[PDB]
RNA sequence: CGACUCUUAGCGGUGGAUCACUCGGCUCGUGCGUCGAUGAAGAACGCAGCUAGCUGCGAGAAUUAAUGUGAAUUGCAGGACACAUUGAUCAUCGACACUUCGAACGCACUUGCGGCCCCGGGUUCCUCCCGGGGCUACGCCUGUCUGAGCGUCGCU
RNA sequence: UGGAGCCGCCGCAGGUGCAGAUCUUGGUGGUAGUAGCAAAUAUUCAAACGAGAACUUUGAAGGCCGAAGUGGAGAAGGGUUCCAUGUGAACAGCAGUUGAACAUGGGUCAGUCGGUCCUGAGAGAUGGGCGAGCGCCGUUCCGAAGGGACGGGCGAUGGCCUC
RNA sequence: ACCCACCCGACCCGUCUUGAAACACGGACCAAGGAGUCUAACACGUGCGCGAGUCGGGGGCUCGCACGAAAGCCGCCGUGG
RNA sequence: UAAGGCUAAAUACCGGCACGAGACCGAUAGUCAACAAGUACCGUAAGGGAAAGUUGAAAAGAACUUUGAAGAGAGAGUUCA
RNA sequence: CGCGACCUCAGAUCAGACGUGGCGACCCGCUGAAUUUAAGCAUAUUAGUCAGCGGAGGAGAAGAAACUAACCAGGAUUCCCUCAGUAACGGCGAGUGAACAGGGAAGAGCCCAGCGCCGAAUCCCCGCCCCGCGGCGGGGCGCGGGACAUGUGGCGUACGGAA
């Protein structure tokens, strides 16, 4: 995900859990050299990543 | 002459107020006279032109007696596009050649409630002016 | 050796970007600006540099409060009034 | 690229240079 | 012409010892205007010789008797149609040149 | 008095100004006390001041200060000229009784400066050239 | 320098986003007098003396 | 399709929050469609959705600030957002009564010796 | 006739002078004469479907609402509205909103560390942790509370 | 040639006539297709791509740096220069099919690596003092500079008012 | 008036200088800009009006200023130079 | 009648907002800036600081064929040009 | 071995308010040279000038005589003309240099302390009722608090005032 720069890892975790009702193993953040934050949201292994990617629309 | 010291009457300042006018003033600048039948029927000298008014072209290379509907009024270049006032390009496609609305006479108006109240207000102002001049 | 070999060993910086005027003037040792004087409460300006004055007078930036002060002045400084609705 | 500045002033002839001297 | 025109630059002259000739030139910079030349009427940019001032003697006052004499001469040559045609007024059907009409 | 804030000697130029010890500050010490009181409280407004004592090394002044915002001053029509913004920092502009005496203003044949607004205004009217339209 | 701060990295990110050419749909506008960007910064010419 | 303001003036606050949340869901879906490409018919609706969010938040802010000033209308100490802001010195002026407060001596002068109306040469 | 060199003219190139235009300056004159802790000037960073710069704006981010006006914007797509309907665009703007630094305000300026209450997750206040909301700058004015004094006094 | 304004006369006014000032700006010649593209030993053959090969790539041969390197990684500094794809308009003082050039994209993930914390040389506030003043002097000096805790006592709500 | 041919003359312009073609200085060539202006005090000469007087400064009255911030006028027509 | 204080008008304004006018200048001129101008750029910094207007009435901005890899041409076309 | 009053001085994230800074063309209070001239230069001059510091306002400042005058006396302040390049200052050199009176524009006057007379008759804040409450104002209901005799309010200020 691409995140606003004023965000915490806890904020991204509760944001994904609130928006798409999916549990999060961890949130792993960097800041690109364009101003935006990039969040790798590692999911819990009980839920699939490709299925929730099909739910959110990307393929 | 002009006697009001607030009226501009300056060369570069009037050219500035013309070529940097906003859209609602450009609508009033781009007004066109009416035909003699419409002037006799409404007592209105000129009106601003609309999207779908009927137009005879008075002056230019495209001068004729054909009553053409306006395609669209392009107020950035102070111009209008008419249906049959077009021209073939090199690639065969036809592009509507713009005519300035000062060289444009209206033969039929597209009447809605706003245009009816504008023409009634202008006819009332002409009646008040004729009564003051009488 | 006062020329090219002296330009060669230039590594560490003295001035950095300030945080009131945004120019590269914040000296890392004196902790001052010298373009606006940041640890001083007052803006550094002088009358021997009218060009540096007109670089930043009040007609330079966005004027995001002063232009609506001018507009509210020409309107009349009225507050809480609404025009007559349809 | 920026406009090149004027050629520096080479302190070439003077008391220090013995390459050409006038009568003294 | 404004007093600041031509002297907003800070151009200290390159002195003797260089190929330039004693003109106040722009100090330093990696600009097109860098060691160029200012502070003279002969230079591009800069200020001119004799900047025009607001305190020039613009206005002229004439004697009142001279103004009355000139306006009496103008009223006297408002007659005499040889002076009116030589001015250039077409006169050929005017019935009388001191043309006095009613109070209506 | 006032010692000139220069380095060791070093008054560069003609020998008129090289003396730094025996020169006097042109404004009174009571007005300096009013000035420091108004500088410490720019929120308050200086009315006047008086003398309560002196030492060899110090003077002692008592400066009357007025609230611009208190209701007992603000609702009193006798002293509500103070609340107007024209009278901001009288201790700085020299409008109190201690700073007014240092301005050299007055009526008559003994001053002849401040015969307009102040010394600056008198100098300005006496050294501006009045070039008319018709001269 | 790989030991940046947040202000310096944000400034350099804005410089990267400014170093970008003009898109081709600009030139078909009516009152256009812009041909090229004239602010195309290269990493050798202007060196950002921050 | 249009979300205007006259239809939002009279709605309940929780229904306004539900419509705001639906517009935020549609805004996020249009951002996902923008990144995945989609079509120009999906690229053109993001401005309409953003202006509709602006209208809903504007109407909510209107209603809550008129409710707060109806609540504090009548009290002597109202909050600084509800106090009128013209300019600094104009807020630091007088009270419109303190400018009209005259002393008893000045009232006695204006009462015993008023400015009379007169004319001459008759 | 050669080649090369000089001059002149015709034509073609380098170059942008002259001339003609000017949404620009300069000067003079008139009316107003208004900034800010309810957060000024300035600066930084973001905001367009395709957007670099200028201009405009502030996470409601190429503008929101209201009023006036009345069929567009435009470089190309797109979709609204039936322009027989508070209605596209512009202007006014009086309502709303206005990120961060900045007099700049919790301490410094790395966006680091805090303290006091309230709410929601944790929990059913029982302490951790997370998020959100309101405070915490200096000097000073009136009043309140808590006080100090081998400063001045009455009872013991 | 040009495409939109201009002149004669009577008077008025001026920023009114250039060949120079090592004059200011802009442009262009001879020099001149000249000086030069010579510091650190060295390149050669066949094939692929292409319209095009001395410089790209691959294979082979001969070399050089010789582990205080022409190697592998950091700091300051640069800020995308890193990587892929396509082009060969301009640049790489010859060329280029190549590049750190141009045009689209992509890439930097931390409880454990550092900052963040502490203090050094030092800087710098409050009080205090000085100064017309912006401010300056000084860090214990002309200071009521602690807002913390144990044990006990009174009073109060919250949670099965027992704790 | 374009080019060429012949006879005689003919040293490269500006400046400092007693003296320059100078082995004195500036100078490749061309286009544009470029240097005695404006205010005040005077002095002399000239043009005009009035005349032992002259001038209206400054101000005020008329037009709301297109032409105008022009013009006209003043028991201020003389306070004053 | 000092050692206390208030007070409009006649006054000044190269900053700001809204305007009007010109015996002014006309892109080397006029403000540094008629144009994306206090911009690009230079210096560690204080600071310095440019160059750059004109297609046409309307882009109608040269479809298409042919040589060249292309830049480039030859035809054809638009336009009164 | 303490309590209660007063006086001086503290602490408050106490209730309610003010100031900080910017612009700075005009204005006010300071500070303040040197170029230059005197054919040198040192007083003088440039010059209360540039630079520097603070402060506001739509104007600021000044302002209603501890005045001008010597007359048949005028009568706040400010600004224009004249006085006047004069009186006067100056290595009496260079140079500097007002004012009164007079003609105009405008014209506006006043309040305190003290002296005293009235039962503090005065002022600030909080609770309640009525009015609009978007430059928080007016009346009443409170042995509700506070300031105030170390002096609030009315009469009254040099033109006299009070009973
Ligand atoms: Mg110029
Ligand atoms: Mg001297
Ligand atoms: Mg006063
Ligand atoms: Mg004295
Ligand atoms: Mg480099
Ligand atoms: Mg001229
Ligand atoms: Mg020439
Ligand atoms: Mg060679
Ligand atoms: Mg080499
Ligand atoms: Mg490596
Ligand atoms: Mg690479
Ligand atoms: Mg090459
Ligand atoms: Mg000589
Ligand atoms: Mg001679
Ligand atoms: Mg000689
Ligand atoms: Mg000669
Ligand atoms: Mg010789
Ligand atoms: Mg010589
Ligand atoms: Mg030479
Ligand atoms: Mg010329
Ligand atoms: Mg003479
Ligand atoms: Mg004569
Ligand atoms: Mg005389
Ligand atoms: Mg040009
Ligand atoms: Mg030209
Ligand atoms: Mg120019
Ligand atoms: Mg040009
Ligand atoms: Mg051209
Ligand atoms: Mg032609
Ligand atoms: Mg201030
Ligand atoms: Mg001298
Ligand atoms: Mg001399
Ligand atoms: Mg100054
Ligand atoms: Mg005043
Ligand atoms: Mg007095
Ligand atoms: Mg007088
Ligand atoms: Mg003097
Ligand atoms: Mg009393
Ligand atoms: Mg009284
Ligand atoms: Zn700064």
């Amino acid at each position: 995900f691409i995140v606003d720069v004023k965000a915490n890892k806890h904020q991204i975790k509760q944001a994904v859990k609130k928006l798409y009702d999916i549990d999060v193993a961890k949130v792993n953040t960097l800041i690109r050299p364009d101003g935006e934050k990039k969040a790798y949201v590692r999911l819990a292994p009980d839920y699939d990543a490709l299925d929730v990617a099909n739910k959110i629309g990307i393929i | 002459m002009k006697f009001n010291p607030f009226v501009t009457s300056d060369r570069s300042k009037n050219r500035k107020r013309h070529f940097n006018a906003p859209s609602h003033i450009r609508r009033k600048i781009m007004s066109s006279p009416l035909s003699k039948e419409l002037r006799q029927k409404y007592n209105v000298r000129s009106m601003p032109i609309r999207k779908d008014d009927e137009v005879q072209v008075v002056r230019g290379h495209y001068k004729g007696q054909q009553i053409g509907k306006v395609v669209q009024v392009y107020r950035k270049k102070y111009v209008i596009y008419i249906e049959r006032v077009q021209r073939e390009k090199a690639n065969g496609t036809t592009v509507h050649v713009g005519i300035h609305p000062s060289k444009v006479v209206i033969t039929r108006l597209k009447l809605d409630k706003d245009r009816k109240k504008i023409l009634e207000r202008k006819a009332k102002s002409r009646q008040v002016g004729k009564e003051k001049g009488k | 050796t006062k020329g090219t070999s002296s330009f060669g060993k230039r590594r560490n910086k003295t001035h950095t970007l300030c945080r009131r005027c945004g120019s590269k003037a914040y000296h890392l040792q004196k902790s001052t600006c010298g373009k606006c004087g940041y640890p001083a409460k007052r803006k550094r300006k002088y009358n021997w540099s009218a060009k540096a004055k007109r670089r930043n007078t009040t007609g330079t930036g966005r004027m995001r409060h002063l232009k609506i002060v001018y507009r509210r002045f020409r309107h009349g400084f009225r507050e809480g009034t609404t025009p007559k609705p349809k | 690229d920026p406009v090149p500045y004027q050629p520096p002033f080479l302190c070439q002839w003077g008391r220090h240079q013995p390459a050409w001297k006038p009568l003294m | 012409v404004s007093e600041l025109a031509g002297h907003q630059t800070s151009a200290e002259s390159w002195g003797t010892g260089r190929a330039v000739a004693r003109i106040p030139r722009v100090r330093g910079g990696g600009t097109h205007r860098s060691g160029q030349g200012a502070f003279g009427n002969m230079c591009r940019g800069g200020r001119m010789f004799a900047p025009t001032k607001t305190w020039r003697r613009w206005h002229r006052r004439v004697n009142t008797t001279q103004k009355r004499y000139a306006i009496c001469s103008a009223l006297a040559a408002s007659a005499l149609p040889a002076l009116v045609m030589s001015k250039g007024h077409r006169i050929e059907e005017v019935p009388e040149l001191p043309l006095v009409v009613e109070d209506k | 008095g006032r010692k000139r804030p220069v380095p060791k000697g070093a008054t560069y130029g003609k020998p008129v100004h090289h003396g730094v010890n025996q020169l006097k500050f042109a404004r009174s010490l009571q007005s300096v006390a009013e000035e420091r009181a108004g500088r410490h409280c720019g929120a308050l407004r200086v009315l006047n001041s008086y003398w309560v004592g002196e030492d060899s090394t110090y003077k002692f002044f008592e400066v009357i200060l007025i609230d611009p915002f208190h209701k007992a001053i603000r609702r009193n029509p006798d002293t509500q000229w103070i609340t107007k913004p024209v009278h901001k920092h009288r201790e700085m502009r020299g409008l109190t009784s201690a700073g007014r005496k240092s301005r050299g203003l007055g009526k008559g044949h003994k001053f002849h400066h401040t015969i307009g607004g102040s010394r600056r205004a008198a100098w300005r009217r006496r050294n501006t050239l009045q070039l008319h339209r018709y001269r | 320098s790989s030991h940046k701060t947040f202000r310096i990295k944000r400034f350099l990110a804005k410089k990267q986003k400014q170093n970008r050419p003009i898109p081709q749909w600009i030139r078909m506008k009516t009152g256009n007098k812009i041909r090229y960007n004239s602010k195309r910064r290269h990493w050798r010419r202007t060196k950002l003396g921050l | 399709a249009k979300i205007k303001a006259r239809d939002l003036r009279g709605k309940k606050k929780e229904e306004l929050l539900k419509q705001l949340d639906d517009l935020k869901v549609e805004l996020s879906q249009l951002r996902v469609a923008k990144v995945t490409g989609g079509a120009a018919s999906k690229l053109s609706k993001i401005r309409v959705v953003r202006k509709s969010i602006a209208r809903v938040l504007t109407v909510i802010n209107q209603t809550q600030k008129e409710n707060l000033r109806k609540f504090y209308k009548g009290k002597k100490y109202k909050p600084l957002d509800l106090r009128p802001k013209k300019t600094r010195a104009m807020r630091r002026r007088l009270n419109k009564h303190e400018e009209s407060l005259k002393t008893k001596k000045q009232q006695r002068k204006e009462r015993l010796y008023p400015l009379r109306k007169y004319a001459v040469k008759a």
